[PDB]
């Protein structure tokens, strides 16, 4: 008669929410009178009640006709959960929310993976969306709708916990783990009562879990997208692109300050999405016409500012950190030699493909080193002169990394460098200087034309694609057509790219 | 070095239409974000919003003895409905089908010399600046009218051949 | 590792949960036929805006049922667009059309859909775009042109002047 107790309780709840408004004090009296009886006080009773209500609600969805309200029980359940969080005294609230999410994802998993499955993603999606809405509705204006000032303060403190918990479970519900939920999952990632809030929690405490989720997405895309592997996945890409566009519009600093991890996990053939992420521009900045031939970054204050980096790439340099910093601080040729050897030893990896192993360049590490050199360069410039110089440790380190590297090594270095050409800031400026000097350098050991072709390639990848183009790339390319191109031998060797060039 | 490279064969997509699909001056689009896909973005969604307590339980609206107000009486609610402007009646008529207030706004609009077109589901009224000319069979008249367009919230003048079996 | 997963009441479920971790144990995989099916049906059941929309199981009725003409609309209308800074509501069909609404219709909506989003947007139009102020104490909307006026929602449904002895006390007005 305990099963019947929980079933009847939930049924009565559903009937009530179809008769009175959600905020009706009759509801509050219901929950408090529910909690006086103690029928869900003890842990097993609570887990059993949430489980049974969940199963009944999902079944209710399944056995309803589309013309009905198929989410009634689900909707009521969302309300009941958040009201159970609000209207109780908590000695432990994190333990509660964690328990409830646990029950949900457990029932979810069994519904999804079992043999004769009749799984639908929608009722669970609806459950999560509703939870999001309910919390969104009670949280407005620092939980002002909560009467007790103590309880109010408690919820205020709990807010961030709520969102990072939700995100944690959402993370565990990612496409790799539960493909049958994928689209719903993606929708939840960009839910209007999840993404804009976690983009905006104070001191960026929402950014990490967001990046976790976005990385999950990118990885899922990369696994099932190649140049040859041409479908559902493409649909998922399209949605992703929409989401990233929204983010670029609303919170560009999120795309700007996470470009390292975002590039580390982004599929290499997603040219457009790469440009979209790197074209992000801080909210109230207006950029100069990038095609202005008479442009000069010396005459732009913005080009002297240091961009923010949410995750310091130096971590990913591991032991290399200490030597690389040494050489940058006070350069010498023997130290240069040593760290070149160290870097090479770490960047030339053996990757395990299917049926055979092969040599592989550690492109993530390369990006980390290039970004690190850029950051330290910008910092040295702010400290103050000798940073925009060929003799400088930063330029020399990148130069010699390219010079003594394999063709793949060269291409990767130059790629990460071009990635750093974004909005007007000190990185875009300095790396443009670096690139141009490399293009014009007379210090290449019989690899001048190779470097030039690699550079030119890395730019055509960024401009012969549809808009957006990043500011620095449009600028650099403009300076490239109007300096000291078609006379280059390797450009003549190919008529197809020669033509696209000729349009320019 | 063939691969590293200068031999590409021929991503890319015009993002203009996709950007117009979202809400793009500076404007947040994410707080009204319907879905990651267009084909499945088939309705606007309710954003977060703040309702002060003073917005609720407002007593005595138009002398109502109950809170919130309601319109449940054909006989007694005409006096309240009469106080509303044409547009407000249109709003009610298009928002509450099969209710007392739809019937009361129909009757009130009818009284203000609006006529309801059955197949267009749109209200029209005579443009005073011209006199109708009834057709020879008497089943229609040709005249100048003002139609109300509830999607543009506009009165719209039109020369029109109007059939009497089509209005009520 | 977590407390609810280790309860016998969920033992069976736990198995499937643990299965979800399999993709971590094997390094990389071409898409299983099964996974293709799952992904295909996830595409099929993809949640739409209506699924993502806010829940509402009950609203106090505005008006009793009545036998109306079959020629009237039989479903509620859905509006779609065919400091006055920008906010998240600025480009919604509702907000954009409320810009075209008469004070009469805005005041109606404000007092007859209390607690609703329509009310919220009406109040927003009134406050943000027409410089009316709302009073916590008498629930009236005021407007200033030393001469004040208020909309008499209680009786006359018109704008009435306040007396000469009216003073604006900010503590009595709602901060919007
Ligand atoms: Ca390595």
């Amino acid at each position: 008669t305990r099963t019947e107790k929980f079933y009847l309780v939930f049924t009565e709840w559903v009937k009530l929410l179809q008769r009175v408004e959600n905020n009706d004090v009759i509801t509050t009296v219901f929950i408090k009178q529910l909690v006086e009886k103690g029928v869900i006080s003890d842990t097993d009773n609570l887990l059993t009640f949430v489980k049974s209500s969940l199963e009944l609600s999902v079944s209710s969805f399944k056995e309803s006709d589309p013309t009905d309200e198929v989410f009634i029980a689900i909707d009521a359940l969302g309300s009941l959960i958040i009201k159970l969080l609000i209207l109780q005294d908590f000695k432990t609230r994190r333990d509660y929310i964690n328990a409830i999410f646990s029950v949900i994802v457990l029932v979810f998993a069994k519904d999804h993976s079992q043999e004769g499955t009749t799984f639908n993603e929608r009722p669970y999606f609806r459950l999560f969306s509703n939870i999001l809405y309910e919390w969104a509705t009670i949280r407005t204006h620092n939980f002002v709708r909560i009467s007790d000032s103590s309880t109010r303060q408690e919820l205020i403190e709990f807010d961030s916990v709520f969102y990072n918990t939700f995100s944690g479970y959402l993370h565990a519900l990612q496409p790799f783990a539960f493909p049958g939920f994928s689209f719903a999952w993606v929708t939840l990632l960009s839910h209007r009562m999840l993404l804009p809030i976690m983009l905006r929690l104070p001191n960026k405490i929402g950014w990490e879990k967001l990046m976790l989720l976005i990385i999950d997405l990118f990885k899922f895309l990369d696994q099932y997208t190649s140049k040859h592997a041409v479908d559902a996945v493409s649909v998922v890409y399209k949605g992703t692109l929409r989401i990233i566009l929204g983010i670029s519009n609303d919170m560009p600093s999120f795309l700007i300050e996470n470009h390292y991890e975002l590039m580390n996990n982004l599929p290499p053939t997603y040219f457009q999405l790469k440009n979209v992420i790197l074209s992000a521009i801080p909210k109230n900045m207006t950029v100069p016409n990038p095609y202005d031939v008479d442009l000069n970054m010396e005459d732009i204050p913005a080009c002297k500012e240091l961009p923010e980096v949410f995750f310091d790439p130096v971590i990913d340099l591991h032991s290399l950190k200490k030597p690389v910093d040494n050489y940058l601080r006070i350069p010498s040729n023997s130290l240069l030699r040593t760290i070149l050897s160290a870097i090479y030893k770490d960047t030339y990896d053996i990757k395990k493909g299917v049926g055979y192993d092969f040599l592989s360049v550690d492109s993530k590490l390369i990006r980390a080193i290039v970004l690190h050199v850029g950051i330290e360069a910008g910092i040295e410039y702010k400290r103050t002169n000798a940073v925009f110089n060929t003799k400088s440790s930063y330029y020399t380190l990148l130069f010699n990394l390219i010079q003594n590297g394999s063709i793949e090594m060269k291409y990767q270095i130059i790629l990460s460098i071009v990635e750093q050409l974004r909005y007007p800031n000190i990185h875009t400026y300095w790396f443009s200087f670096v690139l141009m000097n490399m293009f014009k350098s007379d210090e290449w050991n019989d690899q001048k034309l190779e470097v030039q072709e690699i550079i030119l390639r890395n730019f055509l990848k960024r401009i012969i694609v549809n808009k957006p183009h990043t500011w620095g790339v449009s600028v650099f390319f403009t300076q490239l057509i109007n300096n000291n191109l078609l006379d280059l031998p390797f450009v003549q060797s190919v008529p197809e790219i020669k033509l696209i060039l000729q349009q320019l | 070095f063939g691969l590293k490279a200068l031999v590409p064969l021929l991503l890319g997509a015009d993002l203009s239409s996709m950007l117009y699909s979202l809400g793009i001056q500076d404007h947040r689009v994410l707080d009204t974000f319907q879905s990651p896909w267009a084909e499945t973005s088939r309705s606007e969604v309710e954003p977060r919003f703040f309702t002060p307590e003073s917005f609720t339980n407002i007593p005595g609206v138009l002398q109502s003895t109950v809170t919130p107000p309601c319109f449940n009486s054909i006989q007694n609610d005409q006096q309240r409905v009469a106080l509303f402007q044409d547009e407000t009646l249109f709003f009610l008529f298009y928002k509450h089908p099969g209710t007392v207030i739809q019937e009361l706004t129909y009757l009130e609009l009818r009284k203000r010399n609006w006529r309801y077109h059955k197949t267009l589901k749109a209200w029209l009224t005579k443009d005073p600046m011209m006199e109708p000319i009834v057709s020879a069979d008497g089943l229609s008249e040709r005249g100048s009218y003002v139609f109300f367009d509830p999607q543009r919230w506009e009165k719209c003048q039109r020369d029109f051949l109007l059939f009497y079996n089509a209005i009520m | 590792t977590n407390a609810a997963f280790q309860n016998p009441l969920f033992n069976d479920e736990l198995k499937y949960w643990l299965d979800s971790k399999r993709y971590l144990m094997q390094p990389l995989q071409e898409m299983s036929p099964k996974m293709v099916s799952q992904l295909e049906s996830s595409l099929l059941n993809c949640p739409d805006s209506l699924d993502a929309d806010s829940p509402c199981l009950y609203t106090k009725p505005l008006s009793l049922p009545h036998p109306t003409s079959i020629f009237f609309p039989n479903e509620p209308i859905r509006f779609v667009y065919p400091k006055k800074d920008d906010d998240i509501y600025s480009r919604t069909s509702l907000a954009r059309i409320f810009m075209k609404f008469d004070l009469d219709t805005l005041f109606f909506i404000f007092y007859h859909y209390q607690g609703s989003y329509e009310q919220f947007l009406a109040a927003r139009e009134l406050f943000k775009n027409r410089n009316w102020l709302f009073n916590k104490v008498d629930r009236c909307w005021y407007y200033k042109e030393e001469s004040w006026r208020y909309f008499d929602y209680k009786k006359s449904w018109l704008a009435r002047r306040c007396g000469n002895d009216f003073v604006y006390n900010e503590e009595d007005f709602e901060k919007l």
